[PDB]
RNA sequence: UAAUUGCGAUAACGAACGAGACCUUAACCUACUAAAUAGUGGUGCUAGCAUUUGCUGGUUAUCCACUUCUUAGAGGGACUA
């Protein structure tokens, strides 16, 4: 490589990153896989962003959210409970800092680190409610690659939120143990939790 | 949805009717012939017309068409 | 010989609608096209890339429907359906000048050998004839139907007498005017349908005009007499005479038909191959020129792409 | 020394209050509408109306003490108003005319249908497109209704009612309460002679001229 | 305006429009609308009229002739092809296909300027 | 190759500026500071209480060198903020004037602004040539 | 001599024209002018409820005014000026002409 | 003279104005350079015009652009349009179509509103709601 | 089909109103006409930092040029190609 003089100089860093799109400047979007092959085409990693803010058309068509960049829907995520909607730039911050907190516990990729936990937590056996002749009954059905990738999302930014509210710890560092014991499965982890518990209402409700 | 009205389907077939050799299969000149030899009131009308007409154009070019 | 497809230009997202040639630069081609855009392109004459696009002329508001260049091809001239007429500079883009005064869709342009003046064709009924520098000199009254070609007859004998021009409109009805003194001169009646195109000879004796009902017929405007009609049995777009050889390339709706004129007779008809539009279509040819040696055919498509063809 | 919004506002509140005098005082005139025209020096009111003689008076003397009324109550300076008379064309297609004039009949005592069909009957005899009035009140019975007379054909919604239906209201005091007539006239978009001259959804395709096939090629000198 | 007057008339080239003198400093010959005076003679290599052009400044490029004449290829497998006057760059179109020395194959590049066959196959 | 103000970031340029300007130890801060809150939206009083007079210098004096001129009011504007009003909701309010003019006429009396034509506060040229020389050295500092 | 001719109604069209007539006869007079600037289109809105009373659904209601000003300066001598500010009157649009 | 195209770009009511002349390389964005633009969050937004195609296309040019308008995203994604713009202008301008295509591919292949400002508007508010679509609050009872 | 919107079928045929058309507004135009009440560039005058030449500004009677950005008028553009 060789640095490029501009009259207007432009640093070392931003110009390494001529040679690569990594997110934030710091993690490759290359050897991330998606273990789970009903969730590859539904987990959007192949093209590499610099940030996770692109004011993109995603809700337009039917499956648009699928080509949607995780971690952005990750951030779009983050947005919630009212007092936090829009601040997309605050969303963002949370999303950085919380790789950041994932590379330094583990020394993994963190990208790799929230596919694996979306993978892991997304449910893969639900239930929805019939007429039952007046009472309420529950059949068992199959959940849809792209709403377990919707799902999961869902469940471990609420686990994070409710786990950060009146304490001590940060969002993004209650996001990172949540994306870490989810990745892990270590059923410490709220979405973990509540994946298993659904599955297992399912197959009573069978 | 995209049905087209009686009034545009209308002008359409009595464009054909009258004017076959003259217009083409093709949308822009079928546009600028149509404004200079009917009368609308509207760009918007104009353009309808001409298009269900080179629709129609390609129909009549796959075998002929009723009516 | 033979005729063979050599390679694909791909520049333009709109209908290829004319090509001009240059014999002063044998490596220029100037095309214009329905994205509202000429495209100068530099020839290399080798495998399927064949030329490549080195300029983009920009600032024609709608459709260009034609383009001239010069003969040194410094200059090129675009006509376009929003009723202006553009020169420009092929080196560096660069519109001199407008010419306005057209009431509708300007449908031909061309100067003339020398430089001297420019007549253009339009959708109002009118043939206008131009100085370089932008006023309209004259216009050209008579001609029933819109206008659909005009061109300039080349003098065989280095300027004997005088200049004329031919056009072709929509009225069934091809015209010959001598515009040393904006009169008309012949009047050749025969067509039974819209008149698409017309082209004069190198020699300066030959009258090419067809349209939609498929006969090219053809004037010997020396004499001032119909001759004969070949048929393509289908609508023909664009006409063009080979420099050198006895031959006249026709971009028929489902091919290119090229007659050699000596034993009357249809040489090779070429029909490329597109992989698609199988289903309702195949795109076609709506414009052709001849390199100034005559050994490259050049023909712009609806599929917004230029072909070109190698003689053998 | 006013803005440009407040003096426009202030021109159209002084055309709505004229065109409010002129229909009170000259309703038995066939008081048909009012134009105002600002000029260098003078303003001029051209009232249209019917039956201009009684408009003016011996020697335009109500023309007289109807310019010093408005000069009076505008403040103008003496020769800066100037108000003209002038005779209404086509009053078969004039709603206001049309609905003074239904008020008068029944306010001498005109049946109510016969008033109403008289008047469809003279609006579509002057060449309107459709003539439409409504007489709304108490009719031969304390419980009130509706009577609507139609001829013709009259459209509804778009820019066209803007562009050709013409409508005007009035209440006629009966002794037993109100009545309230309505009269909507649909003129010929034909002879409009300023802005569109037909509806938006017509459609005219000229007839070819047709030639004979020629079959034979031949050449015109000169 | 500058003190400073040439006394000297400005001569165009051909002549017709002169500045009488005296000329104030700066002051800018117009060119005639005349035509060049080389037009005038008739005089060019091409032995035609050149495009009867406005007169210009001799540093100013003349426009050149622009004559359909035939002359041969730089293969030469045609003596006569259509060009124009100015234009020293003729085609015959057709491949020398000389077989090359080197190689078992022949040389196709067209009109081959004499000695300027292909040198790799 | 020369620098200026807006070639270094705003933040660290006015740390760098306050901090210069309270070790040269000339600009007069008026004495009711440590008693008053800058704003009437406000509800407490600067944090940095020896300092915050300096930086609020060196926030006008480089507002004042990117514009062409400003006042009072469009001082009292530009650091005023939301007010809290209870339980009606919030709402912008503009920033104590008294602090903006005496801070106006402490760097007059430094130098730095002067009184333009067409009202208001311009930056002097003694004024832009030491604003840029701080620029100058905070750009240097990192090297 | 400086003079500005200020255009300020609300009709369009006989706007237009008035601006037309008026640049073609100072053209026919070869006057050196600046063109006819057109000022941003102000747009007076009355929101108002449909209801005379006050039961139903709250209807609301805007109503605008548009009013289009233009104006030309002009360098033209005072004869020229007199037979301008003579010459094009028309009805709902409000000429001014100022000097200096 | 010097050679210099101008270009803009739009989101929202923020509009950004490039000047685009030859020079030796600075990118200056309302007389700052590009390196200090205000969320430093989003910097890289307004980078990657700059990197998809690298340095030593901006090396012989220099761009300046004021901003106004809108607020401070939207802001960010006008200046990185009308830099690609102008970048793309240049290039068709003053070089080959062919390095203006390439330039034109990356861009496009990366992000659309680098080139094609984003067309979606505000929607007015209608009366009974706070909204365009939200409506008050129904009570029955 | 959003639509008694249409394809059609058919003791009905031909029509009218409503729907649609329409009109206002928001999106595009490096195409036209222009702008000292909108801007931009250059030249004057001038400040600061640098040092050949540069960078950031101030000043409209200091003049010139232009219309990309801005404002309108006139048009173009979509018709599901
Ligand atoms: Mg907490
Ligand atoms: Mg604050
Ligand atoms: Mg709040
Ligand atoms: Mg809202
Ligand atoms: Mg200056
Ligand atoms: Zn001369
Ligand atoms: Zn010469
Ligand atoms: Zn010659
Ligand atoms: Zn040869
Ligand atoms: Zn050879
Ligand atoms: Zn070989």
């Amino acid at each position: 490589f060789t640095p490029v003089v501009l009259a207007t100089p432009i640093p070392e860093e931003v110009q390494q990153a001529q040679t690569e799109i990594k997110l934030f400047n710091k993690w490759s979007f290359e050897e991330v896989e998606v273990k789970d092959a009903s969730l590859v085409d539904y987990v959007q990693v192949r093209q590499p962003i610099f940030v996770a803010h692109t004011a993109g058309r995603y809700a337009n068509k039917r499956f648009r959210k699928a080509q949607c960049p995780i971690i952005e829907r990750l951030t779009n995520s983050l947005m919630m409970n009212g007092r936090n909607n829009g601040k997309k730039l605050k969303a963002v911050r949370i999303i950085k800092h919380t790789l950041d907190i994932i590379n330094v516990l583990t020394d993994q990729n963190p990208i790799q680190v929230v596919v694996d936990a979306i993978t892991n937590t997304g449910p893969r056996e639900d239930t929805t409610r019939v007429g039952g002749g007046g009472a309420a009954r529950r059949q068992a059905v199959d959940v849809s690659p792209l709403r377990r990738v919707n799902q999961a999302i869902a469940l471990l930014t609420i686990g994070a939120r409710e786990a950060a509210f009146r304490n001590i710890k940060t969002i993004a560092e209650t996001l990172a143990e949540e994306l870490i014991n989810a990745a892990k499965g270590s059923s410490t982890s709220y979405a973990i939790k509540k994946k298993d518990e659904l599955e297992r209402v399912a197959k009573s409700n069978r | 949805g995209r049905v087209r009205t009686k009034t545009v389907k209308r002008a359409s077939k009595a464009l054909i009717e009258r004017y076959y050799p003259k217009l083409t299969l093709d949308f822009q000149t079928n546009k600028r012939l149509c404004d200079e030899i009917a009368t609308i009131q509207s760009k918007r009308l104009r353009n309808k017309i001409a298009g269900y007409t080179t629709h129609l154009m390609k129909r009549i070019q796959k075998g002929p068409v009723r009516g | 010989e033979v005729l063979v497809l050599r390679g694909t230009l791909e520049g333009h997202n709109g209908w290829v609608t004319s090509l001009a040639t240059s014999a002063g630069q044998p490596n220029l081609l100037l095309s214009a096209s329905r994205d509202k855009t000429l495209i100068s392109w530099k020839l290399t004459g080798d495998d399927q890339k064949f030329g490549v696009p080195v300029r983009s002329f920009k600032g024609h508001s709608h459709i260009v429907q034609d383009c001239t260049l010069t003969a040194d091809g410094a200059y090129a001239l675009s006509a376009s359906w929003d009723k202006t007429l553009r020169l420009w500079d092929v080196a560096t883009g660069e519109t001199y000048q407008r010419f306005v005064g057209h009431k509708s869709d300007v449908m031909s342009v061309d100067i003339d050998k020398k430089a001297s003046m420019i007549i253009s064709g339009s959708r109002d009924k009118t043939i206008k004839v131009w100085t370089i520098k932008g006023q309209c000199l004259a216009t050209l009254l008579g001609h029933n139907d819109w206008v659909s070609q005009v061109r300039v007859v080349p003098n065989e004998k280095a300027d004997d007498d005088s200049v004329t021009i031919i056009s072709a409109g929509n009225d069934k009805m091809v015209k010959a005017w001598n515009l040393n003194q904006f009169q008309i001169e012949a009047d050749f009646i025969g067509h039974n349908s819209n008149i698409n195109t017309l082209t004069a000879s190198p020699d300066g004796t030959l009258i090419a005009s067809a349209g939609k009902d498929g006969e090219i017929m053809l004037w010997n405007l020396a004499a001032k007499k119909a001759m004969y009609t070949l048929s393509a049995q289908d609508e023909v777009f664009s006409l063009a005479f080979s420099p050198n050889r006895y031959w006249l390339a026709a971009a028929t709706a489902t091919g290119i038909k090229v007659f050699s004129l000596d034993p009357q007779y249809l040489v090779d008809d070429l029909r490329p191959e597109f992989a698609g539009y199988s289903k309702a279509a195949e795109p076609h040819a709506v414009s052709l020129a001849w390199s100034a040696d005559g050994q490259t055919l050049f023909a712009g498509y609806t599929d917004n792409v230029i072909r070109v063809w190698q003689v053998m | 020394l006013i803005s440009k919004k407040r003096k426009l506002v202030a021109d159209g509140v002084f055309y709505a209050e004229l065109n409010e005098f002129f229909t009170r005082e000259l309703a038995e005139e066939g008081y048909s509408g009012v134009e105002v025209r600002v000029t260098p020096t003078k303003t001029e009111v051209i009232i249209r109306a019917t039956r201009t003689q009684d408009v003016l008076g011996e020697n335009g003397r109500r023309i007289n003490e109807l310019t010093l009324l408005v000069q009076k109550r505008f403040k103008y300076a003496p020769g800066t108003i100037v108000l003209y008379a002038e005779r209404v064309q086509d009053r078969g297609l004039s709603a206001v005319a049309q609905a003074e004039s239904m008020k008068f009949k029944l306010l001498n005592g005109l049946a109510i249908r016969r008033a109403a069909y008289g008047v469809v009957r003279y609006v579509m005899e002057s060449g309107a497109k459709g003539c439409e009035v409504v007489v709304s009140g108490k009719l031969r019975a304390a419980r009130a209704k509706a009577m609507k007379f139609a001829d013709g054909f009259l459209i509804h919604s778009g820019q066209p009612v803007n562009d050709f239906i013409d409508t005007a209201t009035r209440h006629v005091l009966m002794r037993q309460g109100v009545l309230g007539i309505k009269v909507k006239i649909m003129r010929d978009p034909a002879k409009s002679r300023t802005g569109p001259k037909a509806l938006p959804d017509a459609v005219t395709i000229i007839e070819p001229k047709e030639e004979e096939p020629i079959l034979a090629p031949s050449v015109k000198d000169y | 305006p500058c003190l400073e007057s040439d006394s000297n008339d400005l001569v165009c080239p051909c002549g017709n429009t002169v500045v009488p003198a005296p000329v104030r400093c700066g002051t800018k010959l117009p060119t005639c609308n005349h035509p060049c005076i080389k037009v005038v003679r008739g005089e060019s290599t091409c032995g035609h009229k050149p495009m009867p052009h406005t007169c210009h400044s001799l540093d100013v490029s003349c426009p050149p002739c622009t004559e359909t004449v035939f002359k041969p290829c730089k293969c030469g497998k045609k003596t006569k092809v259509r060009t124009v006057c100015f234009q020293t760059d003729v085609s015959c179109g057709i491949k020398c296909g000389i077989p090359l020395s080197y190689c078992y194959h022949t040389c196709q590049k067209t009109c081959h300027l004499p000695g300027n066959c292909q040198k790799v196959c | 190759p020369g620098v200026s103000v807006r070639d270094v970031a705003a933040q660290d340029f006015i740390n760098a500026y306050a901090s210069f300007l309270q070790r040269q130890g000339k600009l007069e801060v008026p004495g009711y500071v440590d008693i008053v809150k800058t704003s009437s939206g406000n509800e407490m009083p600067p944090q940095d209480a020896e300092g915050w007079f300096y930086k609020r210098a060196a926030s006008v004096a480089r507002h004042i060198y990117m514009r062409k001129q400003v006042g009072v009011g469009k001082l009292n504007k530009l650091y005023g903020g939301a007010k809290s009003r209870g339980v009606r909701p919030y709402k912008h309010i503009d920033a104590s004037g008294s602090i903006n003019r005496k801070v106006l006429q402490a760097l007059e009396k430094i130098g730095i602004v002067e009184i333009s034509p067409k009202g208001g506060r311009r930056i002097s040229e003694n004024g832009q040539r030491d604003l840029d020389r701080i620029a100058a050295q905070t750009l240097e500092e990192d090297e | 001599i400086k003079i500005r001719i200020t255009l300020t109604s609300t009709k369009v069209k006989q706007l237009e024209n008035v601006s037309s007539n008026i640049v073609k006869n100072a053209e026919q007079h070869n006057l050196v002018k600046k063109g006819p600037v057109r000022l941003p289109t102000k747009v007076l809105k009355i929101s108002t409820r449909k209801t005379p009373n006050g039961e139903g659904s709250k209807t609301w209601e805007t109503y605008e005014m548009r009013i289009h000003k233009r104006y030309i300066d002009l360098e033209a001598p005072v004869q020229i000026v007199k037979r301008i500010t003579q010459i094009t009157i028309e009805p709902g649009v409000d000429v001014e002409v100022v000097v200096a | 003279a010097v050679p210099s195209v101008q270009t803009f770009g739009k989101k929202k009511s923020a509009t950004a104005v490039a000047h685009v002349k030859a020079g030796k390389g600075l990118i200056k964005v309302n007389g700052s350079p590009i390196t200090l633009v205000e969320p430093e969050i989003l910097r890289f937004k307004v980078y990657e015009p700059l990197l998809l195609v690298g340095l030593d296309k901006f090396s012989n040019i220099d761009i300046r652009v004021r901003v106004t308008g809108g607020g401070h995203v939207s802001q960010v994604y006008a200046i990185r349009q009308a830099i690609a713009k102008g970048l793309v202008a240049y290039h068709q301008k003053y070089v080959d179509e062919q390095s203006k295509n390439e330039l034109k591919k990356a861009f496009t292949s990366y992000d659309r509103t680098l080139l094609i400002a984003d067309s979606r508007r505000p929607e007015p508010k209608k009366f009974g709601g706070k909204g365009a679509r939200s409506r008050f609050q129904k009570s029955y009872r």
